[PDB]
């Protein structure tokens, strides 16, 4: 039937793996191996990952909201992602906030121009 | 020519035209076999008894 | 140039940019203005003079604690409200949120002197 | 699977130029990255998540039909809960099940069609919900400080003095504004209704 | 932001937009200002006084 990927910690770092199982429903079977470790997203059944609570900003993405990373005594880990800090402003019709001072930055951008180029003589 | 062959054209504009690579022609042949001095035993496996 | 599109040369109020070059590309230097400290005032859409309503020609109204001046909408520099720095449309019936205050006449002292 | 599915012998044979299924599945991953690269550059501008503020009086201006309803299981704005009603996907979820293609063969569904024959549909990195609330503190941010969200620090403002400032921009002296603020709420509250319909 | 750019932000004079999640894609709501009632006045380039 198929549906099968892994999560993999750079070979230079660690050999852990987790596998996803994008047609398995483990709330377990058809799967290489369980082992514990069994995480039920809705991108499929994560196995070889401990899920936890504090979300973090994404490095390695699984899908359906779901980031894995290489974490500590480090193991694969499972998280929802963070989509930003939390912040609020006040509203109010009698109230502005006005600058004060300022601040000068410069950012940079980085933009391909070429391409190689290339020639084949198919004989 | 190669230019002109190519375009199928006796008309060539003005530009730079990719013709090929340069290549080079052998001049002689090398045969290399191992010496084997004996002719194999056809009489052995054709004329048997 | 100088460009007044949003996030198009970086974040922030665009200055100017230099080039530099690259293997297969360009870089780009993106040199912007960006509001720093802040602070939280009062405000008003009008000034009510003498029943005339006045508005700011270049700027907004706002209040310290016990007054209030007129600054130039990105950084926080107090005017006196004067009759140079608003203009008069209108009475003071009409708009919501109009607070009274004077409005300075820099005449009346020249015919007085 | 698609070429070879369940045939050793066709299998050996592929292995006979296999080097180009590694190209279509690079070219095709390329594009499932791409898609989600796509999706973060148009929604995710700002990484700075401002609440939705409690709906008080904007002056008149009405912004009900735009920010999240509370009591939808997913807070989608009614906008939203309308443009999501009318598009048709082909199906939802991500978990087909080989259990459930098994089953049903009666159905002869197509999905189930193209997961025997090698074909799959991955899911997207950023859920939905997630997407909403972005737009949402987008619409927040924009609500209590205009453009001043974009720039740098968000500057709280009265919402009808961002208008007076818009006003101006587009060259109409900042007093119509006020002046007639009733008559342009009116005419705003209006035109956003007459959209959802 | 707030554009300058004819029609980039929808017909008429742009004052303001608020984006709308649909699926695969965003729907923008542009407010725009737009004449409405108008008049033909005399004109001049100039007034000349003294
Ligand atoms: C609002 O600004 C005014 C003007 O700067 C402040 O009033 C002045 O305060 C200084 C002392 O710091 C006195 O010498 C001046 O004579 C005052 N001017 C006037 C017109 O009264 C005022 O204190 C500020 N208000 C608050 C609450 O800080
Ligand atoms: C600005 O000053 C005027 C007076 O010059 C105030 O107007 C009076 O308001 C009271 C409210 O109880 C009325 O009973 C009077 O009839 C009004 N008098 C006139 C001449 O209009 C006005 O309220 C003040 N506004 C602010 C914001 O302080
Ligand atoms: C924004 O406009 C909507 C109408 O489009 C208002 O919703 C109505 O509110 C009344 C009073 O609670 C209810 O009886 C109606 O059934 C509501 N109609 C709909 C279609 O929901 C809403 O109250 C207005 N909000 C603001 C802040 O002005
Ligand atoms: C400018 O146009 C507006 C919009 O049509 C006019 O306001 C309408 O006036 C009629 C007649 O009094 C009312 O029945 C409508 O309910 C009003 N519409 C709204 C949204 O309030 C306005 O009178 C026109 N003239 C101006 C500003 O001088
Ligand atoms: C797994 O099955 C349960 C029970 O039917 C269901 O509630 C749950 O949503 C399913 N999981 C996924 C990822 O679809
Ligand atoms: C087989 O033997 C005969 C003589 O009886 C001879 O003439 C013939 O050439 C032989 N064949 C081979 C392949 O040596
Ligand atoms: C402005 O007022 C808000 C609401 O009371 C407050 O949260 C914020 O810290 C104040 N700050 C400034 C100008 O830093
Ligand atoms: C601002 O809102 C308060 C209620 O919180 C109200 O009493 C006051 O009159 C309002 N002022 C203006 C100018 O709308």
């Amino acid at each position: 039937f198929g549906g099968v990927s892994v999560i993999t910690p750079g070979t230079n770092t660690s050999n852990q793996v987790a596998v996803l199982y994008q047609d398995v429903n483990c709330t377990t079977w058809r799967v290489y191996s369980t082992g514990s470790n069994v995480f039920q997203t809705r991108a499929g059944c994560l196995i070889g990952a401990e899920h936890v609570n504090n979300s973090y900003e994404c490095d390695i993405p699984i899908g359906a909201g779901i980031c894995a990373s290489y974490q500590t005594s480090q193991s694969i880990i499972a998280y929802t992602m963070s989509l930003g800090a939390e912040n609020s402003c006040a509203y109010s019709n009698n109230s502005i906030a006005i600058p004060t001072n300022f601040t000068i930055s410069v950012t940079t951008e980085i933009l391909p121009v070429s391409m190689t180029k290339t020639s084949v003589d198919c004989t | 020519s190669e230019t002109k062959c190519t375009l199928k054209s006796f008309t060539v504009e003005k530009g730079i035209y990719q013709t090929s690579n340069f290549r080079v022609q052998p001049t002689e042949s090398i045969v290399r076999f191992p010496n084997i001095t004996n002719l194999c035993p056809f009489g052995e496996v054709f004329n048997a008894t | 140039g100088q460009s007044k599109r949003v996030d198009f040369c970086g974040k922030g109020y665009h200055l100017m940019s230099f080039p530099q070059s690259a293997p297969h590309g360009v870089v780009f230097l993106h040199v912007t203005y960006v509001p720093a400290q802040e602070k939280n005032f009062t405000t008003a859409p009008a000034i009510c003079h003498d029943g005339k309503a006045h508005f700011p020609r270049e700027g907004v109204f706002v209040s310290n604690g016990t007054h209030w001046f007129v600054t130039q909408r990105n950084f926080y520099e107090p005017q006196i409200i004067t009759t140079d720095n608003t203009f008069v449309s209108g009475n003071c019936d009409v708009v919501i949120g109009i607070v009274n205050n004077t409005v300075y006449d820099p005449l009346q002292p020249e015919l007085d002197s | 699977m698609y070429i070879c599915g369940d045939s050793t012998e066709c299998s050996n044979l592929l292995l006979q130029y296999g080097s180009f299924c590694t190209q279509l599945n690079r070219a095709l991953t390329g594009i499932a990255v791409e898609q989600d690269k796509n999706t973060q550059e148009v929604f995710a501008q700002v990484k700075q998540i401002y609440k939705t503020p409690p709906i008080k009086d904007f002056g008149g201006f009405n912004f009900s039909q735009i920010l999240p309803d509370p009591s939808k299981p997913s807070k989608r704005s009614p906008i939203e809960d309308l443009l999501f009603n009318k598009v048709t996907l082909a199906d939802a979820g991500f978990i087909k099940q080989y259990g459930d293609c098994l089953g049903d063969i009666a159905a002869r569904d197509l999905i189930c069609a193209q997961k025997f024959n090698g074909l799959t549909v991955l899911p997207p990195l950023l859920t939905d919900e997630m997407i909403a609330q972005y737009t949402s503190a987008l619409l927040a941010g924009t609500i209590c400080s205009g453009w001043t969200f974009g720039a740098g620090p968000a500057l709280q403002i009265p919402f009808p003095m961002q208008m007076a400032y818009r006003f101006n921009g587009i060259g109409v002296t900042q007093n119509v504004l006020y002046e007639n603020q009733k008559l342009i709420a009116n005419q705003f509250n209006s035109a956003i209704g007459k959209i959802q319909d």
